[PDB]
Order: C-alpha cells, then structure tokens, then sequence
C-alpha cells in the first residue's frame, strides 16, 4: 500500500527491490511460497515492449486517441502497491516529460499516476487537442484515496483518459456532450464499487509545448460534492469548462 | 587564400568550361587578354582562388584541360579565351577514345595521366593553402567517365586531406546520344564514391527541360546548357572570393551536406531563371525566389525530388540579402511540404549568403540538395546496364582493352549497394 | 553496468508477480 | 586601473566586435583613427602620441571576415599585430577548432594577450565573443578558454555566446557544436550570458519598428548590453557594480552561470514621442517574455536572482518605489529561497546613438540579467535536437576523422543532461 | 488622478472616436500634432516633450476604417502601438467576433490595456463605443467586455452602444447580433446607454434644421453626450457627479443599467437668435419624445429616476425651480417607489463649436440619463424581430459552422424575455 519514492527502476538495485516480496507476506496470501515460483523461476513469461503507435497524417483525433489506449491497455498496469518512478506534482516539465522518455525505454509495470503523464506525452502532436487534469477524492469507509484522470477536449466535445483497477474508470470516447455529466460517468462508476465522492480537482489547460519548463496546474478549481449544490456542479463547472477556453 | 585548380576533363567538360571562365572573368573584370579593367577593388582583392599572376597586370587561370579528343582544344584555343590560358597547360593526347571506357582508362589514359600530375603538382607548388579539386566532366562518356576516374584515384592518392568536386554530367533515358551510354556511366560510379568527397550530378534532359519550360528558349544551341550548369559553378564557390554577411566555404559545405561518407551526390539548382526578355521586366520580383528555387522543374539532375525526402539542403544565396527574410522564409519551406524531409535531421537548410551578386541582377541564390531521389537517376541506368549485361552485347570493345568481364559483375554490385544505401534512409527513421 | 540481462529476467519477474496481484485486487471485493 | 580586454572569436564575434567598438567610439568621442580631438582607460590603452589602440584582439581562423574590418573603416583604430587570421575556415566543425587546426593558432593568440595581460595595473576580467553555431566559435573557444584558466584562475571571464534558436537555424550541425561546448563552459567560463538570434527577430519587428533586421540590426542591439553592462566601470552614479560585484551577487551555485540579457527601451524614432519613459515604464516593459534576449518564457520559470543595471537621468527614489510593484504584486514567481531582491545598478551616463539610424535616443535604460531556470527549456531543445541526430549517428565521422573521440558525445549529453536536473533543482523548497 | 480611457471597435466604434477625440482636442486647446500651444489627465496621458497623448484604444478587425484615420489627419496625435488592427472584416457574424477571429486579437487588445491602466493612478472607469449592428462591435466586444470583467472587477465601466433601428436598418442579421450580445451586456457592463440611430436623423431634421445628414453630422451629436457625461471631471461647478457617485444614482437594481441619453439644445445656427436658450426651456426640451436619442417614447412607459447634467453659465436657484414644474406640474408620471427625484449635475464650463459647422455656441447643455422603462418598447421590437427570424430557422447556418452552439439563440432571447419582464416588473407599486 504504501508506494516507495526510489530510483533507478531499469536496472533496479538491490534494496527496494527486495522489500518487494517482503511486503507480499501482509496482503498477499502465499507471501513465500510465490518466490519459487517468481524469485525461483527461471523460465518467466517474455511480454515484449509494445511500440507507441506513429500515426500517419490520414489519422485524425479521436482515431488516434483509442491508438493511445491501446498502448496503455497493454503497459500492464501495476497493482503491487509500490511505485517505480520518481513522479511528483510540483515538478517540472521537461523534467517530467523526459521521465516520460525513459518510459517507451523501461516500460515496467505503471499505476494511474503516471498513465495520466503519458497520456499527456502520448498526445503533444495534437495540436487541436486540449487536456486538463482531474483528481478525484473518493471515500472508502473513513479513508480517502485518489484517482486522477486526463480530461481530453476534441471539436468542442468531452472525453477523459486514464487507467484504474476496473473498466469504468478508464478511456472514455470523445463524443460527450457538455462536462458535467462527463464526470457523472465517474460518479456512476464510483456507485458500482461502492465509492463516496468529497472532492473533484480541477486544473488549468496543460500548455502544448513539451519542451517547456512550468509546473502542471491541478488545483485550479475544487469543487467539493456533499458540501455544495448539485445545480453548481452543473453551471460552474460548465462555466469552468467554457473558463479552460477563456485562457487558452 | 584558399585555392582551387580546376581540371576540364572530357570534351563537355570543356565545353562548358569554355562557358565557366568566360563567368569569372567577367566576375572579376578581367579581360580577354588576362588583364584586369573592373571597377571596384572588393573583387580584385581575392583573385587567388581562381588565378595566378604573371609578370605584369595580367592573370592566367589555375586551368587544366586534358582531352583525350584533340581538336576540341582548338576551339578553346581560338575562341573568345584563347589568349588567357595558359599554353603550357593544355594536355591533349593523339587517337581520342571512342566512348569506350576501357580504353581510356587502362590502355589509353595510362599513357597521358603522367603528364597531367606533372602539372597538377607543378599548379600545387604554386598555391598557399589548398583547397580542393574541381573536375568538371560528362559521365557515359569516353574521355571524361574513363580518363576523369583515373585522374581522380590518381589524385586523391596523393592528396587525401584536399576537398574534390565532379560535375559529372549524367546520362539520361530520354536523350541519349549513346549506345553504350549505360555501360561508361556504371564502371565510373564505383571508382567515383570511394575517391571524390562532394560531386553535383548534374543532367542533361532537365537542362533542355528548363529552356523550354522555365527559360523559354526556342533553340537550346548548347551554349545555354553549358552556360546555365556555369552560373551553378560559380555559384558554389562565391562565398571564397567574396565578403559576406554569412559566407561558406567547401569544406563548410561537405561537413554539413553527408551524413555518412558515401552519400555524396547532389542535384543542384539555380534561380532565379526568367524568361528571355518578359519576367527579367514585368512579373518576376526578386525577394523570396526560393520558391522557384525548390521547384521540381527547376533541377539539373532529371528527377523527381517528391518522390523521395531530402537529407539535408544548402541554398547559397547571393544578393544583398536581409537575414530575417531568409531565415523567415527558409522555416516556412521547411513547414510546408514537412514530410519532404528527413525527420532524424532537423532544421537542415543550410544558409549562405554573399554581398556582390552576377552582373544583371540584383539577387540570385543556388542550392545543393543532397536528396534520396537521386536513386532513381541509379536505377534507370542499373535497369539498361542490365538488360545488355545478359545478352553481353558491346562487351568486345571492353574486354578487348585489359579489363575483365567480372569487373561489370563487381561495378554493378558497387552501384546497387549504393542504391541499397540511399533507399536505407528514405523509409526509416 | 551491463544491461538485457538484469532489466529482462527482473522485468518479467514483476510480470509473473502482478498477474496474481491483478486478480487479488479484483478477488477482495467480489461479494 | 580597471582595465577589461575583449577577445572575439569566430565569424559573429568580430561581425558583433565591428559593431561593438563603434559603439564605444561614441562613447569616448574617439575618432575612427583613435585620435581624440577623462577616464576612457577601461577600454582604451592609449599611447603617447596621441593614438588609442582598443584593448581587443580579433581572432578567426578565416581571413574572409576580419579584412573586411581590415580594409574599410576603422582600418586604423585597431593595432595590426592583434587581427590574428588563420588561413582554413575549418568551420561547423568543432573538432577541427578544437584540435585539428586550431590547435595551431592558439599559441599566436595566447601570446597576444600576455602582451596586453601585462598593460592592465587593475584587470577586471576578459569578454569573449562567440557563437555556439560551430567552427572556431564553439571549437576554438573551447580551446581558448581552457587555455585561459590555467594561465588565469582568480580572475572573472565573462561570455556573450550567442546560442542557437530552436526554429531558425543556419547550420545543419548546429546541434553537435553546442553539447560539445557547454563541457567547456561549465567549468572554465563564469557568468556566460546566452543570447538568441531568433528572438532579436522578434524584438526588431514589434518594439522596434523595422522590416527584414540585417546583421548589422541585431550585432547593434548586442553592443548596447555590453556597453550598459561594462558602463559601471566607466562612469558614475550610485553604482558599485563593477564585474567582481555583481558576480557573486547573481550565481547561487558555480553551475548556475547561465543569466539572459534584456535591454529596454528599445523604441523605434516614429514612436519615442508617443510615451513617456519613465523609470515605471522602463522596467515593467523589461520583464515581458516578448522582450526578452532568448527564445524561452520567463513566465514558465522562475527567477533566482536578477540584475537591474539602470543608466541616464533616474534616481534610486523610483527606482526603489517602481521595484515593489514588481517585486511584490506580481506573478512573476521568484525562487523561495532568497527573498533580498536584486542589485540595483544606477548609472549617470545616458546610452548613446549609432548614427547607422536604428533606434532614437531616451534619458534611461535597464540590461537586466536574471538568472532565472527558464534557461532549462533553451537547453531542452538542444538535449533533445541533438539526441534525435546522435540516435542515427549522423555527421559523426566529420568529427571521428578529426581527432575527436566518439565518446565525447556520449560524455557531453550526459555532463549537460545533468546540468538541466541540475537547474531544475534549485527550484523547490517546500515538499 | 481621476484618469478614464476609451476602447472603440466595429464601423461605428472608430468612426465616433474620429470625431470624439476631434472634440476633445477643442475642449483643451489641444493641436492636432498632440502639442497645446491644467488639469486634462482624464483622457490625455502627456508626456516630458510637450505632446499629448490621447487614452483610447481603437480596435477593429478590418483595416479599411483604422487606415483612414492612421493616414489623414489626427495621424500624428494617437499611439501606433494601440490601433489595433485585423485582416478580416468579420462580417456581421457574432461567432466569427466571438470565437473565430476575435479570440486571435483579443490578447493584443488586452495586452494594450495593460499598458494604459499601469499609467493611471485613479482610474474612473473604461468608455467603450460600438455598434450592435453585427460583426466587432457585437462579437468581438462580448469577448472583450467578458474579458476586463475577469482582469478588473470592481471598476465602471461604460457602454455606448448604439442599437440597431425599428424601421431604418444596414443589416439583414442586425437582430441576430443584438440578442447575442445582450447577453454579455447585461451581466458584465454597467449603465450601458444605447443610443438609436433612426432617431438622431429626427433631431438632425427638425431640431437641427439641417438635410441630408452624413455619418459626420450625426457622430459630432453622439460626442457631446459623452463630452458633457465627462464633464465632471474635469472642470468646476456644483458637479459631484463623478461615474461612481452618479452611476448609484441611477440603477435601482443591478439588470437595470439601460439608460437613455437625450442632448438639449440641439438649435442651429440660423435659428440660435430666434429663441432665448435659457433654463426653463432648456429643460422642458429634454423630456419631448421627438427630442430624445432613441426611438422610443417616454411619455408611454415611466421615469424611474433621471440624471439631469448641466454645463456652462447656470446657477442652482432656477434650475431647482425649473425641476419643481417637470418634478409636479407636469402628466410625465415617476414611479411610486422614488420620490426624491433626480440627481443635478451643474458644470461651470460651456460647451464648444466644432468647425464643421453643425450647431452654433450656446451657454447652457443637458445630457438627462433617464432611467426610464420605455426601453421595454425598444426591445419588444425586437423580441418578435429576432424570433419571426429564428423560426424559419434563417442565417443559423452562417453561426453554428463558426463555432457557435445552436441552443445559444434559444438562451439569448430566453434571457432577454426574461429582462423585459423584469423591466415591467418594476413599474408598479400599489395594487
Ligand atoms: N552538358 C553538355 N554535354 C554535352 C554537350 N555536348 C555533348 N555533350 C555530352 O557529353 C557527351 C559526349 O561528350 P564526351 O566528352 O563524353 C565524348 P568523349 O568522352 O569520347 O571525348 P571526345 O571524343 O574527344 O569528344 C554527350 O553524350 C552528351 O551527354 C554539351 O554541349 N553540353
Ligand atoms: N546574432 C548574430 N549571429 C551571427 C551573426 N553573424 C553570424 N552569426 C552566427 O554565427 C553562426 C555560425 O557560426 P560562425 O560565426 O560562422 O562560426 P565559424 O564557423 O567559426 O565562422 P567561420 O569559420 O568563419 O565560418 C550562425 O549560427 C549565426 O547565428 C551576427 O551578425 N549576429
Ligand atoms: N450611429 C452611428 N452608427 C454607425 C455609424 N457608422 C456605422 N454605424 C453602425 O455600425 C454598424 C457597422 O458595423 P460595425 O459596428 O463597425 O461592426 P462590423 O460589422 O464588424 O463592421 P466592420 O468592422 O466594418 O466590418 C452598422 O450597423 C451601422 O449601423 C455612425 O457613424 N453613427
């Protein structure tokens, strides 16, 4: 449960790497008696390194958008609660955006962090395309944890990328009306796990410039669930949907 | 002053010498005789590049003229220029080879290259600090495919560190004066990678295509086409005889046009190209002539430059420039037709610029393109050589000289490696 | 520092751990 | 004392330097044959006779540039024993500057500054001239400036080096001449000021009102900084800002040398009517992204530590007061860790004018220098541009022919990846 | 202090501001070269050379209506850098002034501003002038007065629009452009005026007794309201009347910032001796419904509360007694809910003669802002000229391709409806 802040995922060293299967004894339930079969196991299935797609130019947005998407679909998504990578909010750029270099190279197992860095590395040469962040605080009983999606924005429609545990939280087809109701389709997702929501974060327009130096905006709005009025969720974040075109 | 000597192998290389003098010394001012009567000093303060002096007011070019054929010697000996070159340097032999390559090479070459390095030494001894070669001749030839590439080899054995340029004109499938056209033009390709550092495959039916459709000429009387592949000659080199806001030499030039040292071969191209007495007048404007200067029709070498992306691109210009607007123009070709390009060298177009333009105009700019569609001028003359290689036919007059029939075998592989190498780049990335 | 060796036999070994830990996070809550 | 030697390096160092001491020649009232008709000696190692030989050598492997300023004008300003000439441009190359051929000219260099390194009482520091753009620019600079600090080590040596633009470009190795450089540049050099020349295109077409800007409008442009820079040691005011000052009054770490220059006003003559310059005007309009001397957004980054070095009719009342504005109740994010401002450099002396006609005269002026870590996205570029060319090993042999190892690329892309994590470093206090 | 410039946009925008600025160069002695051969700081930012430089920022998409003004005369009086200028007209498309080509030159004309509010030590208010006649003056100014309302909250900010006319009318979607930028104006402005056009042609024909007015007949009409508006700050009298302590003395609710300009006396030059021009008739010629500058009559709906602004050679005894009679003795009915009446505006300074030759000098002037709710008639001629083109579904194409939603028109004129029952609503006090 509690992601690691190391370094030097390819090739790993020799302390972080085995507190890996130490940890397994807590959740997981064989703990030891995988690591005859991983550990102990020469032989181990070779999943390649799949390729980010080069579209040609006869490729418009929201074909290339699934073409994303089954990148990410096939990156092996990681549920073993340790972090690989060296991901932080108030982080530069270009210092991000060459981690996200060095991860078509490494291609390790991910987390919905920084699915959402590559879906923004995957998608700078869309220049008609405009991406935001989102994060949402969702409640478990007594608990807080966090799930951040990209919010896409394709001929003034709405869409969201990222990556999750489950389905419901993933790709959404840029076809959405306003949104307002594109977040509800990550409100009648969160019913179906048995989710409370109290925050949704919204963030400025990610420049289009990936050669660049600034932090990415997350906090640009919040907009709290059980404290405010649900009319609100659908005029101010229509007006934040319209504000996210007032910068531009 | 960094030098060059200029070696007019062939008979068209000496046909359009004859036209390349007749370029720079009225470049320079200089007279038929070999004086000098031109106005400002700023051309007469680097001479050296291009001429010696002698006891007098008066310049001798650094010319060589070697010519198998006789004759064609006095038709520069008593044309226009007679009197400026120098006496001692015209090196002609007796018979002449007969569009053969083998002789002129092996047999007959053998027994005339000697003289010439007693003179391209002696031309050596006289220079400061030497630049390179120039050798200006016709591939598909007699004399300058099979006499030029034992000058070359023999050359640039002696000198390994000296630039070498080849302004080789290439057969073309269209006009063809030739029937063993196809067979000079590939045993000199594979003793023309390995030797020369830069050569300008110039062509001969996109020369008669511009006179017709650019120039609008009504008779092209070869005096046009050996003029216009002149103007791209001089072109190249105007920034070592001339001081300007950003000049480029020819050791510039190769150090920014291969990428990997045998990708050597670079269609040129010159603009502006008016018609005769209309757009010189009325609708041609001179800022911004690159678009003219990129155009398909405007090539030397008959190819297609769409169908292949280029690798790098150096446009020379020449008039009193404004760097902005050539910068500012440059990004935007580069932005148009983006897949034109090769995307693993970015921001490739080559500038140059000079302050003292060709004497009746005000701009004018050449430009090297080093494309990868240059491997079809390779595979229509590796398709003729072909279809005669099976039947063996003309092989006779090859074999019958001292040279094998396995080396056809070998030239062939040498060409088609080489086609295998520029076809390596047009796909991959 | 030679690679292929160690970025490949531990890279698949993570990827013959989460294939359990892909169904342990599925297999917690199916009630 | 306070004597301060310019060399100048490479076709855009003596094309800036032809323009540069035309400048200072204005500044002194000193006649194109260096005959006077105060205190010029910063500059200016005058002889007996009444001559004035400029404290600068000229060098360039290629005579074709240098005979220019040889032969024209200011023919007889210069000494003839300085214009130090090669004869082989060996240029977009930085191995054979480096060490085919200017390795030969270095020791005729080297000596000519000993032999002005010996009239300085007070040598404040050196002021190269270059360009980043390949030949002896980048190739011989990284020979000579390595020759230099171990001949010189307490002692400052400024650089105008002029980095290339990410979309205008002139050369197709332009990328391989530039991390070849900054290996050198780190270490030996101090306070290396990098200016664009894309970026004047977009200062002499809006702020100052000229179509299609020569060579000859932006190496003006370039004179008037060093001019306000180096006007400190030559003049009066309120100013303690001479080259030893303001040197540890900017850099927090030795491999943060890396500020940007940005002159203001640069108001055209149809328009120096039609506002009022004044010192609030003045600095506000320094601290625009487009009126900056480098193609990146200060916006993006974050300043450190900036330099305001003002000259002509101010006084330290508004200037103090026009600061807090800036300082306080803006969005332009300084770092945390340093809360003191920045120097301040007033100067009594008004800037002058080129009489070539590009830009009118004012009363006032500022060439500040921040040295922010938007320098991060300049070298994102060339981290990138040059790792796209490196990856297919393309042009590689025009160097690995030349003496140059082909690990020094592997070696400078790694020394100058590690600069950039480097600078985005020192841009967070808080978790 | 007390400083107040002026954006223009559209044909009309400029075209007003042409001879607006015309007048105000009268009103200071100002030359048409900027150079006066006290205290003119509201509309004119000087500076050290002895000009002037007039605080007004003309904007518009097309270059055809700037040219003429950047090139006749006035050429040398306005600053190059604020003319903002387009390549394409925007023709009459509210979508091509709101989203298409309006958002590319929105960051000049906000950038310019900027450059203008940091000069301004007490900034009054922002004076925009233009048209609802389709194209900037609707599109692009909706963008615009979106804009400063996000840059600058708490800050009047004016509005003299003109509407487009029942009857006499230029365009075919004059009423499409009209109820999309209702919208803008009816949250983001403040004491919009809006100004007919048909009805200054019934002041320049028979009060002004003149025929065949021009666009300069009718724009010189249209600036000596906003001359006299602006004539508290900066002259003398028993004014108070400055645009925050007069603008409350308007609204009585925030969606009821619509009032009426009306001038008086309007009398010609031949007719200026027939007539005593004094007070009682000087006022009793502000309420006529054929002296008012809209197409409307007052004497239908009711008065709210009125904004009397004298100027020139008045003294407050008559003018109070001059009220009592229009205040009591007259059958133009106030609303219940206000019985204190109107504001009084007395201005020392007379009102000017520009050359032209349209009306002769005179001592006394009115600009009555009446809050009246005769401007429900105004829009009802509108309301069922919008929706008798909207049903046919008509010109929606030349809107929803430029990006613009379809629903929007069924949200303009579902909020426009809403703000004339809102303008009826308060009309009645007692049951
Ligand atoms: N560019 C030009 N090429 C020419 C011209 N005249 C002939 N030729 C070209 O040159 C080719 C023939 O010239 P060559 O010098 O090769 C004949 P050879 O080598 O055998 O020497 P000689 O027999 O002494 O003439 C011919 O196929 C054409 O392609 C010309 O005027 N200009
Ligand atoms: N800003 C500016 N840059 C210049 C100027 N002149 C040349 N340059 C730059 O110089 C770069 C090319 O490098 P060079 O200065 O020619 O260095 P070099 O190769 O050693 O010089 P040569 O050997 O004589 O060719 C180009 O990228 C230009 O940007 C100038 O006048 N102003
Ligand atoms: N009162 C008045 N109205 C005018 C005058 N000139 C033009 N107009 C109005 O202004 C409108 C012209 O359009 P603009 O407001 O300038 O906006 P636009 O559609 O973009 O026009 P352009 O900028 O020229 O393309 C017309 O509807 C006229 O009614 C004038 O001099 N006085």
């Amino acid at each position: 449960v509690p992601f690691f802040v190391n370094r030097g995922g390819l090739p790993v060293d020799e302390a972080t790497w085995e507190r890996m299967w130490k940890h397994v004894a807590k959740i997981h339930p064989d703990g030891e008696k995988v690591a005859q079969r991983i550990r102990g196991a020469t032989d181990l299935p070779k999943i390649p390194i799949p390729s980010v797609p080069t579209f040609q130019p006869s490729t418009p947005v929201p074909e290339r958008l699934e073409a994303v998407q089954r990148y990410i679909r096939e990156l092996q998504y990681n549920h073993t609660g340790t972090q690989f990578f060296e991901i932080k909010k108030s982080r530069p750029l270009t210092g991000l955006m060459d981690l996200a270099k060095e991860m078509t190279k490494e291609a390790l197992p991910i987390k919905c962090l920084e699915a959402v860095i590559l879906g923004i590395y995957l998608t700078n040469s869309m220049p008609t395309l405009e991406r935001f962040p989102i994060s949402f605080k969702t409640y478990f009983s007594g608990n807080y944890f966090r799930h951040i999606v990209l919010g896409v924005n394709f001929a003034g429609r709405y869409g969201a990328l990222g990556m999750s545990r489950r389905e419901d939280l993933m790709y959404k087809p840029p076809a959405f009306r306003t949104l307002s109701e594109l977040v509800l389709d990550f409100e009648a997702a969160y019913g179906r796990c048995w989710h409370v929501l109290k925050k949704v974060k919204l963030g400025q327009s990610v420049s289009h410039d990936p050669h660049s130096v600034e932090q990415i905006e997350w906090k640009h709005s919040v907009l709290d669930v059980e404290r405010l009025g649900r009319d609100d969720f659908r005029k101010e974040l229509e007006r934040h949907a319209r504000d996210m075109r007032l910068k531009i | 002053m960094r030098e060059i000597v200029h070696i007019q192998a062939g008979q068209c290389g000496n046909q359009i010498g004859a036209k390349f003098w007749e370029v720079i010394s009225d470049e320079h001012g200089i007279d038929p005789s070999g004086n000098y009567v031109g106005d400002s000093d700023l051309q007469l303060e680097r001479i050296s590049v291009y001429y010696n002096e002698a006891s007098s007011h008066k310049y001798v070019p650094r010319a060589i003229l070697v010519d198998l054929e006789p004759g064609t010697m006095d038709s520069v000996r008593s044309g226009a220029f007679g009197h400026l070159f120098r006496p001692d340097n015209f090196i002609f032999g007796q018979s002449g080879a007969g569009n053969n390559w083998a002789k002129g090479h092996y047999t007959e070459g053998a027994e005339l290259v000697d003289s010439v390095l007693d003179v391209v030494r002696k031309e050596c001894e006289n220079c400061d600090c030497l630049q390179g070669f120039q050798l200006t001749h016709s591939l598909g030839g007699g004399t300058g495919s099979g006499m030029g590439t034992l000058l070359i080899s023999k050359v640039r054995e002696e000198y390994p560190d000296r630039i070498m340029n080849t302004f080789s004109v290439v057969p073309s499938p269209k006009v063809s004066d030739t029937v063993v056209e196809p067979y000079n033009a590939t045993l000199s390709i594979h003793q023309l990678v390995e030797n020369t550092d830069e050569t300008y495959c110039i062509d001969n039916e996109a020369l008669y295509d511009i006179c017709f459709r650019t120039l609008k000429l009504a008779t092209p009387t070869y005096g046009d086409l050996n003029h216009l592949v002149s103007a791209t000659m001089s072109g190249v080199t105007t920034s070592l005889r001339f001081p300007g806001q950003l000049n480029a030499d020819l050791r510039k030039l190769a150090v920014n046009m291969v990428p990997f040292p045998r990708l050597h071969f670079f269609m040129p191209g010159f603009a502006p190209l008016t018609a005769r007495g209309s757009q010189q007048y009325r609708a041609l404007t001179v800022p911004e002539l690159t678009q003219q200067m990129f155009d398909a029709k405007n090539m030397m070498a008959a190819c297609d430059p769409r169908h292949g992306r280029y690798l790098t691109v150096a446009t020379v210009f020449r008039g009193r420039m404004s760097m902005k607007e050539v910068d500012e123009q440059m990004l935007a070709i580069q932005s148009k037709n983006s897949s034109y390009f090769v995307e693993w060298i970015p921001n490739n177009v080559k500038v140059a610029v000079c302050d003292i333009p060709p004497r009746g105009l005000k701009m004018s700019s050449t430009f090297i393109g080093n494309s990868t569609a240059i491997q079809e001028l390779f595979k229509r003359i590796s398709e003729q050589f072909t279809a005669m290689f099976r039947r063996k036919a003309f092989l006779h007059w090859y074999t019958g000289e001292g040279m094998d029939e396995m080396e056809f075998t070998e030239a062939e592989s040498n060409m088609n490696d080489l086609v295998s190498e520029y076809q390596q780049y047009q796909d991959a990335t | 520092s030679a690679q292929q060796e160690l970025k490949q036999r531990q890279r698949a070994e993570i990827y013959a751990l989460n294939r359990v830990m892909t169904e342990l996070e599925q297999q917690q809550f199916d009630e | 004392m306070r004597e301060c030697i310019s060399i100048h390096v490479g076709q855009a160092g003596v094309q800036i330097g032809n323009a540069c001491w035309e400048l200072y020649c204005l500044e002194h009232g000193i006649q194109p044959d260096g005959q006077m008709p105060d205190s010029f000696n910063t500059f200016f190692s005058e002889t007996g006779a009444g001559k004035h030989v400029p404290r600068a050598v000229f060098v360039d492997l290629e005579p074709t540039v240098i005979d220019e300023v040889r032969t024209g004008t200011y023919r007889q300003l210069f000494h003839p024993e300085q214009l130090i000439t090669g004869k082989e441009d060996a240029a977009n190359n930085y191995a054979r500057g480096h060490y085919t051929i200017g390795k030969e000219i270095i020791d005729l260099v080297l000596d000519r500054i000993r032999k002005l390194a010996d009239q300085c009482t007070g040598l404040q520091g050196f002021l190269v001239f270059h360009s980043f753009g390949g030949g002896t620019g980048s190739g011989f600079t990284s020979l000579l400036m390595e020759r230099l600090s171990v001949d010189y080590g307490k002692k400052s040596k400024l650089e105008f080096s002029i980095y290339p633009a990410p979309q205008v470009s002139t050369a197709v190795v332009e990328p391989y001449n530039s991390i070849l450089t900054t290996h050198t540049t780190l270490e030996h050099s101090d306070c290396a000021f990098m200016v664009d020349n894309e970026a004047i295109y977009d200062i002499c077409r809006r702020n100052l009102d000229i179509e299609r800007p020569t060579y000859t409008n932006l190496n003006r442009l370039i004179g008037q900084i060093v001019s306000s820079i180096t006007a400190s040691l030559r003049f009066d005011g309120a100013l303690n800002v001479d080259l030893t000052e303001f040197q540890t009054n900017l850099v927090p770490y030795p491999r943060i040398h890396f500020p940007l220059a940005t002159y203001a006003p640069v108001i055209s003559a149809e328009k120096a009517y039609h506002e009022q310059l004044s010192v609030a005007e003045i600095t506000n309009a320094c601290f625009e992204p487009a009126n900056q001397m480098v193609k990146c957004d200060p916006r993006h980054g974050k300043y450190m530590a900036c330099c305001l070095l003002y000259r002509g009719d101010v006084v330290p009342k508004d200037v103090n007061a026009a600061i807090a504005t800036i300082k306080t109740k803006r969005t332009i994010q300084f770092v945390d860790w340093c809360p003191t401002g920045f120097k301040v450099g007033i100067n009594y002396q008004p800037p002058t004018v080129v009489p070539g006609g590009d830009l009118a005269k004012v009363q006032r002026a500022v060439c500040m220098l921040s040295n922010t870590t938007a320098i991060a996205e300049a070298w994102a570029r060339l981290d990138h541009k040059f790792d796209l060319m490196y990856a297919k090993r393309a042009f590689v042999h025009w160097y690995v022919g030349e003496g140059m190892e082909e690990g020094e690329f592997s070696e400078a892309r790694e020394d100058m990846a590690a600069l950039e994590k480097d600078y985005e470093e020192v841009g967070v206090d808080s978790v």
